[PDB]
């Protein structure tokens, strides 16, 4: 369970981005 | 006497000794199958 909390929170951290346009 | 045979086995059965660990063993595989599922989620994440 730990793991797959700890997956699933990495993944909603690799999604953020910077794009000063 | 007149009782049905399966009583007197559950009867000896138990008066081996072997029932907490039959009870254990039987909820055990419930909570392990939800972690294979889990596992199967774990993989598909990790593709991603």
């Amino acid at each position: 369970k730990y793991l797959l909390a700890d997956c699933n929170e990495a993944f909603i951290k690799i999604k953020m981005a910077f794009r000063p346009g | 006497a007149t009782a049905p045979d399966s009583q007197r086995l559950k009867l000896l059965r138990e008066v081996a000794g072997t029932r907490v660990y039959d009870e254990r063993k039987e909820e055990s595989i419930s909570l392990m199958k939800e972690t294979e599922g889990k596992r199967e989620k774990i993989n598909e994440l990790l593709k991603y």
